[PDB]
RNA sequence: UAGAGUGUUCAAAGCAGGCCCGAGCCGCCUGGAUACCGCAGCUAGGAAUAAUGGAAUAGGACCGCGGUUCUAUUUUGUUGG
RNA sequence: GAAACUGCGAAUGGCUCAUUAAAUCAGUUAUGGUUCCUUUGGUCGCUACUUGGAUAACUGUGGUAAUUCUAGAGCUAAUACAUGCCGACGGCGCUGACUCCCUUUGUGUGGGAUGCGUGCAUUUAUCAGAUCAAAACCAACCCGGUCGCGGCUUUGGUGACUCUAGAUAACCUCGGGCCGAUCGCAGCCCUCCGUGGCGGCGACGACCCAUUCGAACGUCUGCCCUAUCAACUUUCGAUGGUAGUCGCCGUGCCUACCAUGGUGACCACGGGUGACGGGGAAUCAGGGUUCGAUUCCGGAGAGGGAGCCUGAGAAACGGCUACCACAUCCAAGGAAGGCAGCAGGCGCGCAAAUUACCCACUC
């Protein structure tokens, strides 16, 4: 938590400053390091871990670099073993018209997982938008997680 | 060689610039009046507002 | 290939409401680029020989411009596929008369005479709102208009009067829910009526409902209204039907009745 | 030439793909810049679309801020140390965004001192007396502590920046692309960078 | 393509054309519709049929209360304790 | 008014269908991730009555068998090329010798000469970007007025910005940003006699912003036959993370370190297509089957592959350079070439028109 830096180079948010300023606190203090955090509209509310937490990651929609716009889309979860990012499955219908009858059909999709959300389950729900690209393949950002079909997470007792 | 023609033109050139800065102060003034006056009507709104909380505060 | 822009434009691949014929030739005028959309707009050259006949071809055409007697919006254009569109104010002082152009109520462009003292304002439509270098507001309007220093009450889609020889707008109604507006896009194309209604999805394309003085109501995009009036009172002058809309079995009963086979 | 095209590479399912077209001119690549230290030596180059792009060969001086105190000074730029990406380019002492720099941190005890009269990291008295005292004391007596005083309180130079100046060489980062902008700016090491770096540098190296 | 209007001398076609004064009208009327445009995406009503879900070692609602904790920046005119 | 320098256009149009199966293309959306000649509207004030040297056409002497080959000498222009003023700064901030009253001081006063920066744009860093629900004691304190009380506060926009505007400290591209050493019709006042002065209308160029014509990259869904193609993909980047290089911008686009991932019976990957995609065409009770090189839209290519100059725009072939295959001229030293534009010819084959006329119509 206070020992993110793991990589070859110092992990900082832009636009926030380190002030060098009033050294009288007493014995502790503030962490000396207020947080940026955004809104990202259409509805959704920003996750209060996003905004407590102390993580970066550039393309977090809540807290980093990446607007979100265009297209709004969901599906179930299927495999997270790659860091920061998974894997995720759309099922639907396509409809021969020869015949007239349907034909079932899936894509996979990569995602981008901030650290954000935590507790995430293959199974889950999960509700992305619209990126630019931030890789090869992944133009997606997750924006809210869910358990809200049946065999959810934890026992009827919730 | 310097005719009559260059410095005529040379004139009106200036003379553009003389106009530009006339226009600018003039359009500069006006606007500024009108939205002073536009304020004059916000705060009479903003006061009337709390004159009025003064009422619905009651019993 | 394509390299770079175009420069032609196919006879058949032109606008419908142009309503070109199909055997003239294979190349349609091809309007230059300037304030209106390429499809919006109306040339120039097809104004004077397809509608009004004052010229035969092309070149009678550029040599009717050329002698400097038409006017678009006050200034004087020599350039024949210039593309004139919704709200300019064609004037010929040679003959003293005036037009508006507004879309007739099948969607297309037609002649109308307005009185030479209403031929001095036009209505623009508000499309940005910026804030320039040292703090000063600004205005762009659809026909690419920059007005500096508007008044800090007028906002997007609202409608604003100015004149043609300052600029400087004059007055301005403002979009909502009882004024007069015409509608300038896709199936409901020049109709009237007054808004009743908006709805908002936001991120994409907001609606909006109007209501014709007939009580047929017909939703569209925000962005294709256009207001003309502060409510049931059109400030500029309309062309005859006034943007009803009536249907074919109405349209059969007229020609009827009228017996307009002739004159 | 070379080029930043998509299509030459293979999709997801590790499928090839058959060439599309010839290479298009919007596909452009051209060469690295390897900005060098020493005098200057800019070259441009035409863009897409005029648009003069300045690539910077041999760069020396640099306009260096130094946050806390508001102070920025074109500072000549003395040494490279450590590359958080390749180190062989601090080896051949390459000069690009994200790098750490030795400068020469004169002007900011100039500043620091005419402001806040006050010494910075000094060796002496003896030094001191010839000259330059002259400007830390003064006729003043109004002046001199009616802003005197509002400048104490504040002289609270870190511990880790204080020792820099002992040597007169400071440990900065660049914030710019030269072989882009022919400029190498950035800002001084602050806080707790400054710790990482100092860090990092004693681990690797020696 | 289907389809409306219109004696190309009829038709295939075309988007035209129609009226009266001999010229002394220095003209007038009117058209250049409409329907279709699968799937996928967008928008609002209906809730039959077909998937899908809620509390079983519980947790729903009434300001019901005690313990415990972080914290928001307003007012007491402002500024600071 | 020939020629010639200068500017612009030559990147549209025309022709063909070899390539190419998630590619191209269609509908749908996004640039808050970029560039934009031109048009339209904004923007144009921190030797000067006018600077420099040097070229073409033209004169004259030439070389080679040969080419839209070119050398030497003698002249001369600019909106070419290249320098560089005047106006009108009276700006304000930071500096602070001083001096002026009450508190010596500190702290409460007001001026203040002397000094540096002080247009837009470029690059880095920082600051602020307000109002929220009320009270009680302490110090300085506005105001209603006095020697301890009631009463007050400040661009624009979005669904959403690390947007727009503002402030501070600096930076600056020179030979490598901008603020007119250009051109044509029509006129006027003179503490007054052609100079000092000022009044109109345009052509041209130009910084940045918008607009227009686009272009580019990206999202969702959509494809013919094949299992005698069942596993494929990877330090010769394959999927992802961090930092950079490069590029008009997003991005394994490419480099360095790290992780071991991504795709598949819902047919991956490989192979074939007498496959360029679509708007559409033939037949058709209802359902369907087969065709689409071909006038509209999109793409791709000029014998095959590759590299680049110039430009806003080209990986351009009616542009240039090199290799491969062809082919022409020769004095054997050298030079020159690209009809899948229009006609025309050979060849090929069952298979396809004249080496005509004209810018009058559409553009
Ligand atoms: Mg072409
Ligand atoms: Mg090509
Ligand atoms: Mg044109
Ligand atoms: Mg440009
Ligand atoms: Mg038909
Ligand atoms: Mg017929
Ligand atoms: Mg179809
Ligand atoms: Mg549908
Ligand atoms: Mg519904
Ligand atoms: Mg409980
Ligand atoms: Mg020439
Ligand atoms: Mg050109
Ligand atoms: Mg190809
Ligand atoms: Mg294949
Ligand atoms: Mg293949
Ligand atoms: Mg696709
Ligand atoms: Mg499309
Ligand atoms: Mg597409
Ligand atoms: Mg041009
Ligand atoms: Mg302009
Ligand atoms: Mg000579
Ligand atoms: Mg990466
Ligand atoms: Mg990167
Ligand atoms: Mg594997
Ligand atoms: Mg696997
Ligand atoms: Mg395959
Ligand atoms: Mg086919
Ligand atoms: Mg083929
Ligand atoms: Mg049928
Ligand atoms: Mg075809
Ligand atoms: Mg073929
Ligand atoms: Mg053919
Ligand atoms: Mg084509
Ligand atoms: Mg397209
Ligand atoms: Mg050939
Ligand atoms: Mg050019
Ligand atoms: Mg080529
Ligand atoms: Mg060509
Ligand atoms: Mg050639
Ligand atoms: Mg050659
Ligand atoms: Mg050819
Ligand atoms: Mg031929
Ligand atoms: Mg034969
Ligand atoms: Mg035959
Ligand atoms: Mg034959
Ligand atoms: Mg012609």
């Amino acid at each position: 938590m206070a020992d993110i830096q793991t990589e070859r180079a110092y992990q900082k948010q832009p636009t926030i400053f380190q002030n060098k300023k009033r050294v009288l606190l007493g014995e502790t203090g503030k962490e000396k390091l207020p947080r940026y955090y955004k809104n990202i509209g259409l509805g959704f509310k920003t996750p209060k871990e996003a905004i407590e937490g102390t993580y970066i990651d550039k393309k977090c929609p809540f807290t980093g670099n990446v607007s979100i716009r265009g297209r709004i889309l969901s599906g179930v979860v299927t495999k997270m073993k790659m860091q920061r990012t998974i894997v995720i499955r759309r099922d639907y219908l396509h409809y021969i018209r020869k015949y007239n009858r349907f034909e079932k059909r899936h894509k996979n999709m990569s995602v981008h997982l901030s650290p954000c959300f935590r507790d995430v389950q293959i199974g889950d729900i999960v509700t992305v938008g619209e990126c630019r690209p931030l890789s090869k393949t992944v133009r997606f950002n997750v924006l809210k997680v869910t358990k809200a079909a049946g065999t959810k997470k934890q026992f009827q007792k919730f | 060689l310097v005719t009559p023609r260059v410095l005529q033109h040379k004139r009106r050139r200036i003379a553009l610039k003389k106009q530009r800065t006339k226009k600018n102060k003039e359009e500069a003034a006006e606007y500024a009046k009108l939205l002073a006056k536009r304020m004059k009507e916000a705060k009479e709104k903003r006061q009337e507002q709390i004159a009025k909380r003064r009422r619905l505060s009651s019993l | 290939m394509a390299r770079g822009p175009k420069k032609h434009l196919k006879r058949v691949a032109a606008p419908k409401h142009w309503m070109l014929d199909k055997l003239t030739s294979v190349f349609a005028p091809r309007p230059s680029t300037g304030p209106h959309k390429l499809r919006e707009c109306l040339p120039l050259i097809i104004f004077l020989r397809n509608k009004l006949k004052y010229a035969l071809t092309g070149d009678e055409v550029k040599k009717i411009c050329m002698q400097r007697f038409i006017k678009i919006d006050g200034k004087v254009r020599a350039d024949i596929t210039y593309p004139a569109g919704f709200m300019d104010v064609i004037s010929i002082d040679k003959t003293g008369e005036n037009f508006r152009l507004i879309y007739d109520t099948k969607g297309r462009f037609a002649v109308h005479r307005i009185t030479p003292e209403e031929a001095k304002y036009k209505l623009c439509k508000v499309r940005k709102i910026f804030v320039g270098t040292k703090g000063i507001p600004h205005l762009v309007t659809h026909d690419a208009r920059t007005i500096r220093y508007p008044d800090p009450l007028i906002k997007m889609n609202d409608t604003i009067q100015i004149d043609l020889e300052t600029g400087k707008i004059t007055d301005f109604i403002k979009f909502d829910t009882g004024n007069l507006c015409m509608v300038t896009g896709g199936a409901n194309l020049g109709r009237i009526g007054v808004i009743t209604n908006r709805e908002r999805h936001p991120g994409s394309f907001d609606v909006v409902h109007v209501k014709d003085a007939n009580g047929n109501s017909f939703a569209t995009r925000l962005s294709n209204i256009f207001v003309i009036g502060k409510g049931n009172k059109p400030w500029i002058s309309l062309p005859r039907g006034k943007g009803i809309r009536l249907t074919i079995a109405e349209e059969r009963d007229k020609r009827l009745a009228a017996k307009q086979s002739s004159g | 030439g070379i080029s930043r095209d998509n299509w030459h590479k293979r999709r997801k399912t590790g499928g090839k793909r058959k060439p599309y077209h010839k290479k298009r001119k919007y596909e452009l690549g051209r060469p690295a810049a390897n900005t060098k230290i020493g005098p200057r030596r800019i070259h441009t180059v035409g863009v897409r679309g005029g648009n003069k792009k300045y690539r910077a060969l041999r760069l020396d001086v640099g306009n260096f801020s130094w946050g806390s105190e508001c102070c920025t000074r074109k500072t000549r730029i003395i040494d490279v140390v450590y590359n958080a990406s390749n180190n062989e380019l601090v080896r051949t002492k390459t000069l690009v965004k994200n790098c750490i720099v030795l400068i020469d941190s004169t002007p900011y005890r100039q500043w620091y001192e005419s402001h806040y009269a006050l010494p910075l990291g000094r060796k002496k008295g003896a030094k001191l007396t010839p000259e330059e005292e002259e400007i830390l004391n003064k006729k003043r007596s109004k002046k001199i502590q009616k802003k005197y005083d509002e400048r104490k309180k504040n002289a609270k130079i870190s511990s880790l920046l204080e020792e820099q100046f002992q040597q007169g060489k400071l440990l900065a980062c660049i914030a710019s692309r030269p072989g882009q902008c022919g400029r190498a700016d950035g800002y001084v090491l602050e806080g707790k960078e400054l710790e990482f770096y100092l860090r990092k540098i004693k681990a690797r190296k020696g």
